[PDB]
Parts: structure tokens; C-alpha cells; sequence
């Protein structure tokens, strides 16, 4: 998929293990509790899933570790990555305890569902951590079981 | 088309006469259809809801029920 | 009396759409692991709330997860996909359709037991006679022999239908008909004025009406029209769509708490007050709304102290203020705020008592008062607010209420003020006289004697039951009765026939405490006699060695 | 443990207790009689 | 004249002429006259 | 304080009561549930809460003083108006 105009690097990396966007189960969000970063994140991951082909009705469990840990400026991504590798090995998708009441804005993101409590599943196949930084510094990593 | 918010309300406070014209109209509307046009005029609500409460509550909905529309079928 | 209300601490929960897909996706896996077995009433309940929040978008999410269910893996998976597609279909036919409070729980009763070791425990065992709520509704409405239609109540209800017959059969001269109700009224008045010279069942749950001589006498007409809806609720449920309501005293695990969830399952927006506004308390009410909040519903929690005049007027304002408030108008008011003033006779009405009385009466009235003037001023003329007055059967019959009875009794003057004073069409009064609710609340230690007292052919209630009953008087049928006439509503388990109830209880109270004490006493005695006879050594070496749990870090 | 279950297990507590410095291992005489295992870091006392 | 009430006696003697008049008038179906009697008896029981 | 003066042997007038006639009361005319004001809350405290406490005080006095065989007759001034009349304002509530 290296430089293929007809294959999104997301598709690629996933398909090489025999998976599609639909297998992408959990997305760990930067979700820093700031007004804009949380709209944006959903919006990006959403547009991503949509345009790739994600089949309507199949939502990604969205994780927001920051509620528990706070935002360690630099080590943010590492903590989240740990979380996912941990979800991967337990099939447990932790909930956002501090999800008072999700912003009505987040309704328009069909492909994302924000769990306020933990959910034990039959398993998760692949995940997507995504972080953003000062000075237009956006990164994303996809991990597979 | 020329309707504007709070129209003729200034003249309302200033003229004891016009004062009463509005009142009698409002008094009517409130007791029969369950809303005030004076309110609608002063502060233009993007929505408003009437309630069919007790004794005088039910009598209102009666008037809403007794609204006779008429459209004939293409057979007559 | 220290104010505690602060608009900045207000928490609004309204995100039903998300909690849906959660509780949905949550149930799916629940089945696959068997946390939910097809049996469990639970699943039913869950499904109904998922029905209550029915979006188009919910269906899409509902569907996909089903469509791809790996049935070939196990029964559970099949069982899931089944119940899944099942639910999805139901959800389809209830789009737009008002959400409903429907209590599918398994009616439960009280059961205290004394273990052979003297251990006293109290479970809540499924009622052997009822399984759905419909059964409860019936069981209630039917009656108990213990509530045998009294002489006067019989003489009356009979003479009633005598007139109803004689009357609605027009072929007798109006000379005689006219002269019948003459001799009829005579009988009724004489009965009322001097009963002493002249002279099937009663619900467990009945309304009443006032006599010419202000008496609250059992009215079948109402008790009917009520109980009817009460049954209609147990069946096809009951909606509160579009209604706004204020509730105080909705603490965790209280009657209010249940009633809350009730209205939350209808499309009801309610503002709940807490005098112990914590994170924990914040979270609790979230937990509720996450699982009860039907489409259209809204929960707004807020700190508040009904002991504070200031708070009262402040609260009310937040509620009505268009600009910076949450600009509502109230449909229900459920003033269940209350303090345990246990332990005091007129002997000693202390600080607490005076305070309690101020929460439970003076400020309560002021709470209603505030709401009224709000409506009056705001021109809200055609939308009376139904007040569920929590009245009591105890008007000094029980011991150390200490200013309790005084409050609960006083409240009843409202029955008349509704007529005399000028707030009739702003507030309506529904005097719910709540009966024994064994559910962990203001009658907790009264559970040991719960089944005992019930032995005498009378009934005690679980909270979910009482909430049901109350939500009943919340139903449209009754609400309209209130708009023309205050409503009495005896929701006492017919304990109106067990006299000296406090004596009975304390009697049972004793026995249970006594027989258990003896039992465990002896145990010590005898196991101590053994140390005397077999020596410390023999006895010591022969006791169940119960390993102490350690921890290993694997 | 915290992110997932919402509270610590005894195993968790022991780890936390260890790193926070509340308990430390001991392997010698405690008040004359020998002992090995967890000890309250503050008081020389043993902990179960 | 306001606090007027009738003795048990009057209550019966009034129940008498009510029944006597309504009955010796025979205008009612055997149903009504049947259960009118029915109801009358109950009343007369409870009142002794 | 009153009650104690009444019973104190030494410096009080060392009585024991046979009758108690608690007719203390304030005109709270003019107020509906509309507006239970300062006056009303005060009136209710004179007419009920402190009334009960007056009785209560007397009782404990007797109990403690061994006055066992001389009950004091309390003439409770109750009312026919339990909210039937207009602007009692907390009046009925006390009397009931
Ligand atoms: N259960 C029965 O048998 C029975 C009988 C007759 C009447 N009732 C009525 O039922 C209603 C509900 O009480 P309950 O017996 O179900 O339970 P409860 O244990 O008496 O509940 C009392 C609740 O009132 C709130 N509260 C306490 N102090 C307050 C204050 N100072 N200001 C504002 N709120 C305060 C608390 O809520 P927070 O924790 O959120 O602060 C608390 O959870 C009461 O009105 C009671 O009189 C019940």
C-alpha cells in the first residue's frame, strides 16, 4: 500500500492483516477536556472512518484516558498507547467515568460512541490512538491484535 | 410584511386609549385561545405553547377542536 | 438554615441518545456472557428503556451489531441475535411514540428469619401470589377480609345503589321519587350526626371524598377511576412526555428516588434537589438518567436546603427565570424533603425538631407559595401544578415523632385552603397518605417486624411499589380530578384497621430481639463451658482454621 | 486497575502501598522473635 | 332546626313508608323490585 | 424560664399546676400560602411550637419533682377553621 493512490494508508496497514475499517474497534482519543480538541478529534476520526467505507451503524468505542490521569503534556500518547495494548489483551473497554453528559455536538458523529462505563467484549481486533499537539503537531497510530 | 417587533408598544404606554384596545384584544386571546398577542409582539418567540389546564383550561382546547377546515375531494 | 442553592453548581443531564447506544451495546455482550439470561426480568426492563430512547440512528447501531452477530460460536450468540432482532423490531414501532414508565419488576415481600445461631437476617422474597405488577394492582384493589366493609360504610354504599336504582328507573310518580330522596337524606344525616343511636371490602388503595360534614369517606367512584389507571399503568405503561416537575427529598434509595426514575422513563424533565451535593451524589443521579432517561427527558440536579427560606425562593426563581434560569413551568411538585427527628416526645422539642418542622411544613408551604406567585405573575393561568402532599396515617398514634405528626397533620389544612384561598388554578392538591414502605428509608429498622405485622392480613410496600402507586396519582385521569377538586388518596396498606400499631410492632420488635439474643447467648455459654471441661488446649486445637487471604502479584 | 475496574485489588493496594513507601519488606528479628514480610514503613510493626 | 337528626325509630318508620309506597305502586320490573328488596334487607341488617 | 419560676421552691413561687390555659396568640390576618412572612412564622412559633414546649416543660417539672398524682388540665384552644376561611396565614396550620 506504499504510496498507492487507491489505498488509504489506514486501509493498507489494516488489510495487510486481513482486516477492514469495520474491524477497527476502539479509538483512544486525546480528548483533553478542552472545548475544541474534542469536537475536532471526533470530527477527524469520524470523517476518516466514513470516507474509508465504515459501514453505517458500526461505531467505535471511544476512550478518553485523560479523565483519570490528567494531561501529561508530553507523555500523553504513551499512556494512551498502553491503555490500548491493555484493552487489546483483555477485551475490556474502559469507560469515561467523568462523562457527565456528552455534548449534543457529539451526536452528529455516528461512528463514535462514548461509553461512560466499562464494557467487557468478546474481543477487540485493532485500535486507533490519536494525539494532537501545539504547533499543528497531529499524530495517529493503529495497533492490531 | 411591514410587521416589526414591539410595534405600537411605545404608543401603547403613552396612549390610555390604545392601551385599552390592545388589552381588550389580549384579554380575549388569552381567555379563548390561551395566549397573548401582546407578548408575541413585545418579545417575538421562535415558539410558544398553550396549555389546556383546569376549568378554563379545557374550555380553550374546545376552541382549538372547534376549528373547521374545509377541502373537498376531486369527486365532490 | 444555611442556604446552599447555587445556579453555578447546577448539573444538567440530557444526553439520552448516547446512553442508549451504550445500554444497547452493553446488553448485547451481557447476553453473550450470560449476565443476562432470557429469564431475568432485568432484560425486559433494559429493553423497555432502550425502546424509550428510539432514534433512527439508534436502529442503525442496533442493527449492524446484530447483523454481524457470530451465531456459529455459541447459544448465547444465537440467543443474542434473536432477542436483538426482537428488540430492534419493537423499537421500530415505538418511534415517535411517547416513552413509558412500566414496572416489570417481580413484586417482592418482607421476610425476616432467625438462623439457628441466633443470626437475624431479612431478605425480600418474591411474593408467592403475584408475579407481574398487574397482579399487585389486582391484589390491592380486591381487598383483604381484615378490611371488612364497616356497618356505616355498608349502610351507605347500599342506600346509594338503592337510590341509583329507584332513580334511574323512571315510572314512579315524582310525588314518591321527590319523597324518597327526602327519606334518603334523612338517613344519611342521622348517620353522620349521631351514629351511636342509629346503629365487601375497602381497596387497600382508595381515594375518598368529603361529606357535608367534612369527612373523608371511601368513594368507590374515585377509587375506581384511580385503580383503573393504576392497572392501565401496570399493563401498557404510563407516559409523562412534555411534563416538567420539581422533586425534593429524592435522596438515594428513597421513595422520591423511585418516583424520579418513573418520570424519567416518561419524557419528563425534572429538577432534583440535594442537600448533600457531592460528586458521589452527582454521579448517582447521572447513573439514573443514563438508564432511565427516555427521549425528551432531562434531569437537572442542584444543591438546595429546604430549611432555608432564601433557598426556597431562590430555587423557584432559577426554575422560572427565562434568561439566566432554566425557564420552566412546573407540572408536578413532589415535596418529599424530610428529617429524622426520632426519639423525642413533647417532653423535648429540640433544635432539630424545630428545624425539621421548618423543612417539613413552613418552608414546604412557602415552596408551593413561591411557585404559585411565579405562575400568577408570569401569566401561566391554564397549567396548574399538581402537588403530591406526602401526608401520614400517624397523627400522634406512634411514640417519639417529636414534631413529626404536627407537620404531617398541618399539611392537611391545604385540602381546604385550595377552596378558600385564591391559588386554586395554579396549584392542585393531591393528599397522598403514604403507608409503610419497608424499602430502606425512614422506616428501616421497621423491617424485622415487616412480615410480622403483615401476618395480620394487612399489606406493607416496597419502594418501587409505592412509587408506582404515587406515579399513579400522577396519571392524567386523576390529575384532572385534582383540577376540579383536591384528592385524598389512602395509599396505606389497610393498616387503618390494626389499632395500637406501635404497640404491636414494639411487641414483635421485642420477641425477635429477645429470641435471637437468647439463642446466641447460649452459644457463648456452652462453647465457654467447653473451655472449662476440655481445657484451653483441647478446645483450641479443634476450631475451623479459616485461612486468612493474602495477595499474590502474578 | 483504576481505569478499568475503578478500584484497587489487594494486589493493587500492595503495589501502591509499596511504591508510596507505606510498607517495606523485612527479613530479620522484630522485637526478638524472627520475622519476614510486610512491615509498616512508619512503625517498625508488621503488616498482614 | 339546624342540628336535626332522626331516631333509629324514625329511620325505620321512614324505611317503612318508603318500601310500602314504592312497592304498593307496582311500576318496577321484577328485576328492580327484586334487588330493591335485596338492598333494603342489607340496610335493615346493618341498622339492626 | 417561666415554668421554673413557677415550680422553684426556694426563689420561685414553688407551685404545681392544676390548669394550663395557653391562649397566647397573634393576629396574622391577611396572608395566604401566597406569603407566609416573618409575622406568620413567629405567630406559628407562639401558637404551636412553644405552646407544646410550655406543656412539655411543665411535665418534666412534675416528673422530676415527683408530682405524680396531680395531672394538670390543659385547655387547648382549638378551632373550627381548618383552612375553611381565607387569609389565616399559618393560623389554621397551628390550630390543627
Ligand atoms: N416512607 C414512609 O413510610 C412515609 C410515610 C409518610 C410520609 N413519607 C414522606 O416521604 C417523603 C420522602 O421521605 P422518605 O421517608 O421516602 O425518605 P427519607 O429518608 O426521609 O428521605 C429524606 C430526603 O430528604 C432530603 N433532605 C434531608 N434534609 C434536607 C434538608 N435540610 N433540605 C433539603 N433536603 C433535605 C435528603 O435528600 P439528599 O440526600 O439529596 O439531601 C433525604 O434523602 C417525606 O416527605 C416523608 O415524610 C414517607
Amino acid at each position: 500500500w506504499r504510496r498507492d493512490s487507491r489505498i488509504a494508508p489506514l486501509r493498507g496497514a489494516l488489510a495487510t492483516w486481513g482486516l477492514t475499517i469495520d474491524d477497527l474497534g476502539v479509538a483512544s482519543f486525546h480528548g483533553t477536556s478542552t472545548v475544541a480538541n474534542d469536537k475536532n478529534e471526533s470530527d477527524v476520526i469520524c470523517q476518516q472512518l466514513k470516507h474509508l467505507g465504515r459501514t453505517k451503524g458500526n461505531a467505535v468505542l471511544g476512550i478518553f484516558q485523560k479523565y483519570l490521569t490528567g494531561h501529561p503534556k508530553g507523555a500523553a500518547g504513551a499512556w494512551m498507547l498502553n491503555g490500548c495494548l491493555q484493552v487489546l489483551n483483555t477485551g475490556i473497554v474502559p469507560g469515561n467515568r467523568n462523562a457527565d453528559n456528552v455534548d449534543k455536538v457529539m451526536e452528529q458523529f455516528d461512528y463514535i460512541v462514548y461509553p461512560s462505563r466499562s464494557i467487557k467484549t468478546d474481543g477487540i481486533k485493532a485500535f486507533s490512538v490519536t494525539s494532537f499537539g501545539f504547533g499543528q503537531k497531529g499524530a495517529q497510530a493503529i495497533g492490531v491484535h | 410584511g411591514s410587521q416589526e417587533q414591539g410595534m405600537g408598544m411605545d404608543l401603547y404606554a403613552t396612549s390610555p386609549v390604545a392601551k385599552e384596545v390592545w388589552d381588550r384584544a389580549d384579554k380575549h386571546f388569552r381567555e379563548n385561545y390561551g395566549f397573548s398577542i401582546i407578548d408575541i409582539v413585545k418579545n417575538n418567540p421562535k415558539e410558544l405553547t398553550v396549555h389546556f389546564g383546569g376549568p378554563r383550561g379545557k374550555i380553550i382546547r374546545q376552541n382549538y377542536m372547534s376549528m373547521t377546515f374545509e377541502t373537498v375531494n376531486a369527486d365532490g | 438554615i444555611e442556604p446552599a442553592f447555587d445556579p453555578l453548581k447546577a448539573r444538567v443531564y440530557d444526553s439520552s441518545w448516547n446512553w442508549a447506544r451504550q445500554d444497547a451495546l452493553s446488553m448485547y455482550y451481557d447476553i453473550i456472557f450470560g449476565r443476562l439470561r432470557v429469564v431475568d426480568r432485568e432484560i425486559v426492563s433494559q429493553c423497555i428503556q432502550i425502546m424509550n430512547r428510539s432514534n433512527p440512528l439508534l436502529l442503525e447501531f442496533m442493527q449492524y451489531h446484530i447483523d454481524h452477530c457470530p451465531t456459529e460460536r455459541g447459544e448465547t450468540y444465537q440467543l443474542a441475535k434473536e432477542l436483538g432482532q426482537q428488540l430492534i423490531e419493537n423499537c421500530k414501532e415505538v418511534l415517535g411514540k411517547p416513552p413509558v414508565y412500566k414496572d416489570v419488576s417481580i413484586p417482592t415481600g418482607p421476610q425476616t428469619t432467625i438462623d439457628a445461631r441466633g443470626n437475624i437476617q431479612y431478605q425480600e422474597v418474591p411474593r408467592a401470589s403475584a408475579r407481574k405488577f398487574e397482579h399487585y394492582v389486582k391484589q390491592m384493589a380486591e381487598g383483604g377480609p381484615i378490611s371488612q366493609y364497616s356497618n356505616r360504610t355498608k349502610v351507605q354504599n347500599d342506600l346509594r345503589s338503592v337510590y341509583k336504582l329507584i332513580r334511574r328507573q323512571h315510572r314512579l310518580s315524582k310525588s314518591s321519587q321527590l319523597q324518597f330522596n327526602a327519606l334518603y337524606k334523612d338517613v344519611i344525616r342521622a348517620l353522620a350526626m349521631n351514629e351511636s343511636q342509629i346503629m365487601e371490602t375497602i381497596p387497600f388503595l382508595h381515594l375518598r371524598k368529603k361529606d357535608e360534614f367534612g369527612n373523608w369517606e371511601y368513594s368507590k367512584k374515585l377509587t375506581g377511576i384511580y385503580l383503573d389507571g393504576l392497572e392501565a399503568a401496570a399493563r401498557s405503561g404510563l407516559t409523562f412526555q412534555g411534563k416538567h416537575a420539581l422533586m425534593t427529598g429524592a435522596g438515594a434509595g428513597s421513595i422520591g428516588a423511585e418516583v424520579l426514575q418513573g418520570l424519567l422513563s416518561g419524557g419528563a424533565k425534572v429538577i432534583v434537589t440535594t442537600s448533600r451535593f457531592s460528586r458521589q451524589v452527582t454521579e448517582y443521579y447521572q447513573g439514573i438518567y443514563a438508564r432511565c432517561g427516555a427521549r425528551g427527558s432531562q434531569l437537572v440536579v442542584v444543591p438546595f436546603n429546604q430549611g432555608s427560606k432564601q433557598d426556597v425562593e431562590a430555587l423557584v426563581n432559577y426554575i422560572y427565570d427565562t434568561k439566566n434560569g432554566l425557564g420552566w413551568d412546573l407540572d408536578y411538585v413532589v415535596p418529599f424533603a424530610a428529617i429524622p427527628e426520632n426519639g423525642r416526645e413533647i417532653d423535648s422539642i429540640d433544635s432539630k425538631s424545630e428545624l425539621a418542622h421548618r423543612i417539613m411544613l413552613t418552608n414546604l408551604l412557602r415552596l408551593l407559595g413561591a411557585i404559585k406567585t411565579q405562575k400568577k405573575e408570569r401569566g401561566y393561568e391554564t397549567r396548574p401544578a399538581q402537588v403530591i402532599l406526602p401526608l401520614s396515617p400517624n397523627h400522634g398514634t406512634f411514640g417519639n415523632d417529636g414534631l413529626y405528626s404536627e407537620s404531617k397533620l398541618a399539611l392537611e389544612t391545604l385540602f381546604n385552603r385550595w377552596y378558600s384561598e385564591s391559588w386554586g388554578n395554579y396549584l392542585t392538591i393531591c393528599g397522598a397518605v403514604i403507608g409503610w414502605t419497608r424499602g430502606t428509608g425512614l422506616m428501616s429498622a421497621n423491617n424485622l417486624v415487616a412480615e410480622g405485622v403483615e401476618k395480620l392480613g394487612v399489606r406493607t410496600f416496597s419502594q418501587q411499589e409505592m412509587a408506582f402507586n404515587l406515579l399513579g396519582l400522577m396519571a392524567p385521569a386523576i390529575v384532572n380530578l385534582c383540577q376540579s377538586d383536591p384528592v385524598f388518596a389512602d395509599l396505606n396498606g389497610g393498616l387503618q384497621f390494626i389499632p395500637d400499631l406501635k404497640g404491636l410492632m414494639t411487641k414483635l420488635r421485642k420477641e425477635i430481639m429477645e429470641t435471637s439474643a437468647i439463642r446466641q447467648a447460649v452459644i457463648k455459654e456452652t462453647a465457654i463451658e467447653n473451655k472449662v471441661v476440655n481445657g484451653e488446649d483441647h478446645e483450641a486445637l479443634y476450631r475451623r482454621v479459616i485461612t486468612e487471604p493474602r495477595a499474590n502479584l502474578k | 486497575e483504576m481505569e478499568a475496574y475503578g478500584k484497587f485489588s489487594l494486589e493493587g493496594c500492595v503495589e501502591m502501598a509499596w511504591m508510596m513507601g507505606l510498607i517495606k519488606n523485612h527479613n530479620g528479628p522484630l522485637k526478638g522473635k524472627p520475622y519476614s514480610g510486610w512491615v509498616d514503613a512508619k512503625t517498625g510493626e508488621p503488616v498482614d
